[PDB]
């Protein structure tokens, strides 16, 4: 298709200041049951359709991950992916950026943009990942 | 779902596993008829209703099965049920809740499926890009290897204690000639197989097979009037669904397994440490070893010492995978939920020869899943508590 | 199936039908939300049990459809359930059956489907994957095809009195915001679109489209509970399946639909000219057509005088297809079996604007099927019958 | 990599190797008499003891269709039809010819011809019905 396929996601979960400021990922928080949440349109809990802005930590840390040697049809192998806890007691899928053999569950880690898929117009999609620290 | 009568199986169906020519429905049918030949059944619209078990294989592949037996029309109501693995068991479970609430004295649920025979691109088997996880480039087994990474890290298990679920379940399937791998393999060659996600290797994951399996159940008196020398009965039968929610979880439980199970044991009044035979979803062997935990067959973190004992073995408190598992039969979406139902019948009833567990089991239950996006553990999951209905 | 006790309807839901870019998970939580909202039903843990109908997008179409709303979990059983194009009225059934039996109080039906974002456009649906006549090219427009040329061929009807049903269909869909296809055509520009499998031309056959629907029901005492203003109370509901064989029927007739619609009228003691209105599997043109006569609407002979005379539309015995039809809505397979209920309860209850039909109606039926099984018409067939539960 | 199928199929169509004329097979079953096309059971009785019996390879059209839409990946426009045999069995099959030549009630017969490509992209080679002289 001409019209393009997407190379960002995504602008709900995601913020990218038009300013140049470090990107975050954001929740959304039910005004009426106080219910955390990634963006979604009623409260899974309340059902409830008023939320706040939370922006997140931008630190977070692995509970756990997988070397992926056989993934994904169209992404590079060896990959990474992780559940990564945020203080906020919100639980992100993610991959980590690094090498196989080098992670181990409880390590802390922070919130980076990168490529995690091609599209379909063989173009990157640019998205959150998670990296070491030191 | 609390039974409002009591319920029986008569007779089971169950096909060869593996790589079939003959498709979903070829399979499906005899399953069937061998179900309803052990029922003692001489007129085939004494059975009253129809459910079907299939993943992807077709629309109507219940009334593709029944149309080879001559048994469609309007005395055969056929409902076709999916909910991805869990469509076998769910077949089952609508029958005998069309018995229990009276609509039918006798019905029957199939599962069937045929993959190996079909091209099947890949994404058929997951989710679509929409899917968070599967955009970041989730897979199946990456999902249970870091259930499995996790233990290790709470526990000390290590590559080999995984491993040993495919050895102990390819041994419980070396006289079963139902099922497709079978007999003995060395933990070194379960852990160098080649690596799939850290610390999932090839031969710790189910693979694709096919096949069907067939169970007719009814009320007691229609046990009487067939003459069945063992009806089994449903002590209970519950299904549920997964929740969601993005909130940090211990994936070392299992949310919907922990609590279908109990709901399980407090409708059927029977509980964990009773059960004598248990068929699981052993998708892959790190499930095997935590459903230990999240069946309450042990406590938290003693699924290790649980399986290193022995305990879910031959001569232990629970023989786990006694047909040998998804492990060893493959698994076609729609037939293993049925297939488990099938092989503990036969448990129970003293008929698995050289793999039948001894002492005789009285106490058989089943649990298959099936499906999960983002933020479940799983879509479904149906668990089925069997128990010997014959006295003495 | 006999109804154990009284069951009703309360909301219903209901998407616009076409070419949606948005998932058929997407699109049946907006129909179930539709039909909650409708139901005075404002929290995500009232609903004991949900059924979901689909054909070809998903095996966990349901625990999709409801993971967003946050009520998957313990307290809500979901099961998936296929018979092609009866999938979506089979959903609502089961939930009818489980009010019915008192396994609920409350419970939901959807039907749902996305087509258009998972093909390619430019060629008809083939019949079943595993059917023999797949093999041999059998497309779903020329199997209905076929009964036209031959009806034609046995009564002297032209392609000119077939056209008649889609003029008819599309005129009454003409206000209702919900079909892809209305307004006034004439029967030129019916048989001079472009011919898709002889007789049937581009106009006379069902688009392949879009859409979702809900229908939640309960007992008496669960309407009261929410408040219900107009119940709509289920008289009958029968689900068959077809007789199978390879003799050569009178495809003019239709042997599952003529079964089924008697053995509803003789459970819900309301025989067919009591019928006010009538959704039936109008896949193409020559369906209803038949279905006039095969439903008992007229005598044998009598279908297209029936047309012609006015009986099938505003003013006549029985407005056939007031929604407008599959004619008008096209088909997403999962989705139209209970899209009709929502229509027919909606027409029901006065709520259809411009295209309500006068006098009220008081008894409204409806009907499909689900085919692509050679040696037989259709393997599925469910029909419902309706009436006004509120009093006066 | 093992190929794809080029005939379809050994259970309903015979092939004489030794080059006489192609035809239909039907079963009989010899507990109850029923004629069916190849089953493993009886649709009839459920017994698995059958006959086989060569079919006539003429029959009548009893309805047809021009198709102009297709099967996914098909060739158009083709034609198919329910073909009733004297046998009082109705199979459905390709007819060879032209679009608008077809009438119900026509008479037909066995021929042998491609129904589609297979995954080699070589013909499937099938019983079609033909118009008689
Ligand atoms: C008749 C049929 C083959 C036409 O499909 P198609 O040729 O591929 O047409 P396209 O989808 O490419 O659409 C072409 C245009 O015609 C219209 N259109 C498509 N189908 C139409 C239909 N059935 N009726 C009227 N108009 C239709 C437009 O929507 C579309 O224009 P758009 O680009 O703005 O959307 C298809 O509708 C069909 O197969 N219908 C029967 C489905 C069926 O068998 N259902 C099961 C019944 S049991
Ligand atoms: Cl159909
Ligand atoms: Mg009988
Ligand atoms: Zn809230
Ligand atoms: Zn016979």
């Amino acid at each position: 298709e001409k019209e393009p396929d997407i190379t960002f996601f995504h602008p709900d979960i995601l913020e990218v200041p038009k300013d140049g400021g470090l990107p975050y990922l954001k929740g959304y928080r039910c005004k009426k049951c106080g219910q955390l949440d990634f963006k979604t349109e009623m409260c899974t809990n309340c059902w409830s359709e008023e939320f706040e802005m939370v922006p997140l930590s931008r630190r977070g840390k692995v509970y756990s991950f997988s070397d992926i040697y056989i993934g994904q049809q169209g992404l590079a192998t060896p990959y990474i992916f992780a559940y990564v806890d945020l203080p906020e007691n919100l639980r992100v899928f993610a991959q980590l950026e690094g090498e196989v053999d080098t992670y181990r569950c409880d390590e802390e880690v922070e919130l980076t943009l990168g490529p995690i898929r091609m599209n379909n117009d063989n173009l990157p999609i640019i998205s959150y990942k998670f990296k070491k620290i030191a | 779902m609390k039974l409002q009568r009591e319920v029986y199986i008569a007779g089971v169906g169950e096909t060869k596993f593996g790589k079939h020519t003959v498709d979903f429905d070829v399979l499906g049918r005899e399953a069937a008829l061998q179900a309803m030949n052990g029922s003692n059944i001489d007129r085939p619209d004494m059975i009253q209703s129809a459910y079907v078990g299939n993943g992807m294989n077709d629309m109507t592949t219940g009334q593709a099965v029944f149309r080879g037996l001559g048994m469609c029309g309007p005395n055969l109501p056929i409902i076709n049920v999916q909910s991805a693995c869990s469509a076998g068991a769910m077949a089952v479970f609508c029958a005998i809740k069309d018995v229990a609430t009276g609509v039918t004295d006798l019905s029957i649920g199939v599962g069937t499926e045929n993959h190996t025979m079909h091209r099947q691109s890949g994404a058929a088997f997951s989710a679509a890009r929409s899917d968070i996880e599967t955009m970041h480039g989730a897979v199946m087994t990456g999902k249970y290897a870091m259930r499995a990474t996790r233990y290790m890290h709470e526990t000390g298990a290590t590559i080999e204690d995984l491993a040993m679920i495919t050895v102990k379940n390819r041994k419980h399937a070396t006289h079963n000639p139902y099922a497709w791998f079978k007999g003995a393999i060395t933990v070194e060659e379960v852990v160098n197989s080649r690596m799939v996600a850290y610390p999932m290797t090839l031969q710790q994951c189910c693979g694709i097979a096919d096949g069907a399996a067939a169970v007719v159940v009814g009320s007691k008196e229609m046990m009487k009037k067939l003459g069945i020398a063992k009806p089994v009965k449903v002590a209970g039968v519950v299904v549920e669904s997964g929740p969601y929610h993005n909130r940090p979880r211990d994936i070392t439980g299992d949310d919907i397994t922990e609590t279908t199970s109990e709901k399980l044991y407090e409708e059927s009044g029977i509980g964990p440490k009773e059960v004598n035979i248990l068929e699981l979803h052993d998708a892959f062997t790190i499930a095997e070893l935590l459903y230990y935990e999240c069946m309450g067959l042990c406590k938290k973190g003693d699924g290790l010492k649980f399986l290193r004992d022995g305990q879910s073995t031959y001569g232990g408190q629970c023989v786990v995978s006694p047909r040998g598992g998804l492990l060893s039969y493959g698994h076609p979406i729609g037939a293993s939920g049925a297939a488990q139902i099938a092989q503990n019948v036969k448990q129970l009833r003293g008929e698995c020869g050289g793999y039948q567990v001894g002492p005789t089991p009285k106490v058989a239950m089943s649990h298959v899943t099936g499906g999960g996006l983002s933020g479940t553990e799983h879509a479904a999951c149906t668990m089925h508590m069997l128990v010997k209905g014959w006295g003495s």
